[PDB]
């Protein structure tokens, strides 16, 4: 009794949990009347209960324990007896309304259409339109279009439950596709200068005695890691002021992986320091040989 | 609407796009090319013809299977079918593809007779130089054996045959060091859009399987539960019954389709009557009414007696398929029961019966009642008729037969000269192909009739009824 009735109970409170559903309900109803389908299958794995425990209370009434059972058993026919009234009540008045639910409708829609348009207004002179420099910042505002379209989507979604709900053409967008396409190329190619930019700082602090960069140089072999991530630079989907940031960046990568591999052995000596710090016309080695 | 649409299951039951659809369009498009020229037709996709829209009409109807205002209303094509090139020749046909729209399309493709389809592995896959050079090879390769090609402009090519040179495919068959030279130069071209345009907007089985199964699922849904709002109101209430709200989802599913821009953009009625409810007198309209938002006791013939017929009419924009009935509002009985409480202070139910007032109402009722199964009967016959002779569609057949078939069945009463004339009674009979009205030339298509290539709408309207319980009273109209 208590396995069965915290079902029906859980049932009965997504019945009763959300205002929507209370109001506006969806295809969710149907998952609840397809478990009140099997509302007949789950008495059909409750009846050993009916049963017996008509035997357990025809001389032993009890009064003292039967409080839960009192309260689980009479919890199901509770359920059992809402999913009457309501079910035809609501049918009933649903059915005299219609009207002003499809009115709701028309004006979700007709203010969702101006919405995507403004949406689609909104691109073309701001973020990943090829305008500006906008150095390594792109991605916190594609992140907010990301949440932008996401949101909109979500709408979208209801708004399909809904025409499916009265059997109406599903209103079909073109412009929300678009937006998906460009932004998917183009945040796969940002994540992936996040990730090789990350890593490179990730790496950008450890000391002569830390970052061992001579003849087993850790960091020659950071570098070759280096190699593999130069392994993934080939792409032709598109050229960008990032990308080529990151092409200079990673040669400069490269060129250090043979630059230190000989410079960091006993062979430099502080005079040599020294030739660094004048004949690269450096003063990080001037402050600092 | 609710209790109906949740049990029809309209979306489930949409037909799958069959292979026997597939092969009569393909075989179609040969064919026109067999009358156009002799080698074949070519499909090139979006970014290498700068974004060509044609080409998206095409795919979509040869592909995807959309049709009407479906091949127009959709405007993007997805990226899996974004590079492909087809070419089209009464001999064989040629696809270059990748492999996802491959294993999309792999049942349709291979199902032709003569297929020759190029996909490459994921290796080849992942050296994008690579996969350029593997096209231009591969359009070298097909091209050759070729002089006469047909070719589709596009909306940014704004009908400029340089522009098509302008295609960077094209350029780089111009290129010096490949030698050639100009595609043009080599092979002549035309455009073809004007006779595939008009095929786009014929019929097919597997849109007819869509008129039967669906859309005509939901206009009878619409139609039987927005009647039924007067079954569903209480009695006391029901006097109250005001027109606008009656037709009010009507004009609303109307506007839902009217919101599309394609739809506005394709056209309209040409002044026929638009969805509406009307109730008595109000149903003879003067070809465009507007509904009353008058309550029903506040319409009548006379003060006594009261109206008693009702008229009820939708099409669907997208389609437009048309129903309009005509309904009743009265129980119509010879005579009736009347309860009367006695003595008043206690009340003894005593049955006067035999009310001779429904009787009065009864004999113009019975009338019309007769008139609206007359009407029907005149149509069976009528569509037995048309059958066994393609000729007999003309309205002014029809026109005539309904008017002697009505003459016949209240002859009796009153006189028949100064009662009928022809001009009270009107048929108009229209044919639509995709939301387009084209003419109707019996003679001249019936090559092309064995097929179907529109289907039809017949509508019949009686004016200007007149009673026989008052003076110079007029009942309405009839409509169907």
């Amino acid at each position: 009794l208590d396995s069965l009735t915290e079902q029906t109970k859980m049932l009965s409170t997504k019945l009763s949990k959300p205002v929507k559903d209370i109001d506006s309900l969806g295809y969710v109803m149907e998952t609840l009347e397809q478990i009140r389908k099997e509302q007949a299958e789950i008495d059909m794995k409750f009846n050993p209960v009916q049963e017996m425990y008509s035997l357990l209370d025809n001389y032993l009434p009890g009064g003292i324990t039967d409080k839960d059972e009192m309260d689980a058993r009479s919890l199901l026919r509770r359920n059992w007896d809402i999913l009457i009234q309501q079910a035809e009540i609501k049918g009933k008045e649903y059915q005299h309304k219609q009207a002003i639910y499809l009115k709701e409708l028309k004006q979700s829609i007709k203010d969702f259409t101006n919405q995507v348009s403004i949406f689609r207004r909104d691109y073309e002179k701001n973020g990943p339109m090829v305008e500006g420099i906008s150095p390594a910042e792109a991605m916190e505002r594609l992140r907010r279009f990301e949440d932008e379209y996401d949101v909109k989507y979500q709408m979208y979604k209801i708004n399909a439950r809904g025409e499916n709900l009265f059997g109406l053409q599903n209103q079909k967008y073109p412009e929300l596709e678009k937006t998906d396409a460009e932004i998917k190329n183009l945040n796969k190619l940002y994540n992936l200068y996040d990730s090789v930019i990350k890593n490179i700082q990730q790496f950008k602090e450890k000391s002569w005695q830390d970052v061992s960069k001579d003849d087993l140089a850790k960091m020659e072999e950071d570098a070759g890691k280096y190699g593999e991530q130069c392994s993934r630079l080939p792409k032709d989907l598109k050229e960008w002021q990032a990308y080529r940031d990151l092409k200079n960046y990673i040669d400069s990568l490269r060129e250090q992986l043979p630059l230190i591999i000989s410079l960091k052995k006993p062979s430099i000596m502080p005079r040599h320091w020294e030739k660094i710090k004048e004949i690269t016309n450096t003063k990080l080695n001037y402050e600092n040989p | 609407m609710f209790n109906f649409f949740s049990s029809a299951n309209i979306n489930q039951n949409i037909p799958k796009y069959s292979v026997n659809d597939f092969v009569f369009r393909l075989k179609k498009i040969e064919k026109i090319v067999v009358k156009e020229g002799l080698d074949g037709f070519l499909l090139i996709n979006g970014v290498d013809s700068r974004e060509n829209t044609e080409y998206v009409k095409l795919t979509n109807w040869l592909f995807l299977g959309n049709s009407g205002l479906e091949i127009e209303e959709n405007e993007y094509l997805n990226q899996i079918y974004s590079d492909m090139i087809v070419l089209i020749k009464k001999g064989t046909t040629h696809i270059f593809i990748d492999p996802e729209a491959l294993n999309s399309l792999q049942t349709l493709i291979y199902s032709i007779p003569n297929v020759d389809v190029f996909c490459p592995t994921e290796k080849q896959y992942e050296d994008k130089d690579e996969m350029e050079l593997l096209k231009m090879a591969f359009f070298l390769r097909v091209m050759k054996p070729t002089k006469k090609v047909g070719i589709l402009l596009g909306q940014k090519d704004k009908g400029k045959i340089n522009s098509i040179e302008k295609w960077p495919l094209i350029q780089s068959y111009g290129l010096e060091e490949l030698g050639v030279g100009f595609f043009s130069m080599n092979h002549e071209v035309v455009d073809l859009t004007l006779r595939l345009n008009a095929v786009y907007k014929n019929y097919d089985k597997f849109f007819v399987s869509k008129l039967i199964y669906v859309v005509a699922k939901r206009l009878t849904g619409h139609f039987n539960s927005a009647a039924g709002q007067l079954g569903d109101m209480k009695m006391h209430k029901r006097n109250l019954a005001t027109e606008s709200q009656l037709t009010e989802i009507f004009r609303d599913t109307y506007e839902i389709e009217e919101i599309s821009k394609w739809v506005q953009i394709r056209g309209v009625n040409a002044a026929l009557p638009k969805p509406r409810v009307l109730f008595g007198k109000n149903t003879s309209a003067d070809c465009s009414k507007e509904p009353s938002v008058a309550p029903l006791k506040d319409l009548k013939y006379s003060e006594t007696f009261h109206s008693f017929h009702a008229t009820f009419e939708t099409f669907d924009l997208r389609t437009c398929l048309r129903a309009a009935r005509t309904y009743f509002l009265a129980k119509g009985v010879k005579e009736e029961r009347n309860l009367i409480t006695l003595n008043d202070d206690e009340g003894v139910p005593q049955g006067y019966e035999l009310n001779i007032d429904e009787n009065q109402q009864y004999k113009d009722q019975d009338f019309l009642a007769n008139l609206y199964l007359s009407i029907i009967i005149g149509f069976n016959e009528v569509m037995q008729l048309i059958t066994k002779d393609y000729k007999n569609m003309t309205e002014e057949f029809i026109q005539d037969y309904i008017f002697q078939k009505v003459s016949k069945v209240y002859a009796g009463f009153q006189i028949p000269e100064s009662e009928i004339t022809l001009d009270k009674i009107q048929i108009i009979l229209k044919a639509y192909n995709s939301f387009g009205e084209e003419v109707k030339i019996d003679f001249k298509d019936t090559i092309s009739f064995k097929l179907t290539p529109y289907f039809f709408m017949v509508r019949i309207e009686q004016k200007n009824i007149k009673s026989q319980i008052l003076n110079n009273t007029v009942l309405g109209s009839l409509v169907f």
